């Protein structure tokens, strides 16, 4: 968002607020099966075993 | 040149009931005294902003404030 502020003593300024690129991972969901329609989600959990980075 | 400075200036008050005072000639026994602040220009607030980390400042706005007028009356 951005604010345009006029204070009672007469200062006028703009403040612009930004969220870091990490925020993308909060607007991405891990589907139970990425490759299928949301109308049919099998297997019921996404489950993966391996080295943590991979 | 030689000259007496005797100005033409007449100062009168009309009161909230429509009664009148001549503060120059004092026909009601009342005269304006030797201390006046707040005739001439009214006070102004001028506002400036810093232009970031650069020389000087930028003008924003200015506003005329209320006129605070301070004076005395000599009463005989």
């Amino acid at each position: 968002h951005y604010d345009i502020v006029r204070t009672k003593e007469g200062d006028v300024y703009m403040e612009v607020v930004f969220k870091h690129d990490y925020e993308e991972l909060k607007h991405i969901y891990v589907w139970a099966n990425p490759f299928l329609r949301p109308e049919f989600q099998f297997p019921k959990l996404w489950v993966m075993f391996g080295p943590a980075k991979w | 040149a030689s000259r007496l400075l005797d100005p033409d200036t007449l100062v009168e008050l009309e009161g909230v009931n429509g009664e009148w005072f001549d503060l120059t000639n004092g026909t009601e026994g009342i005269y304006l005294a030797t201390e006046v602040t707040g005739l001439l220009d009214p006070p102004v607030k001028a506002t400036y902003e810093e232009p970031g980390n650069f020389p000087g400042a930028r003008y924003l706005n200015h506003r005329v404030l209320r006129r605070d007028l301070v004076f005395g009356v000599e009463i005989l």
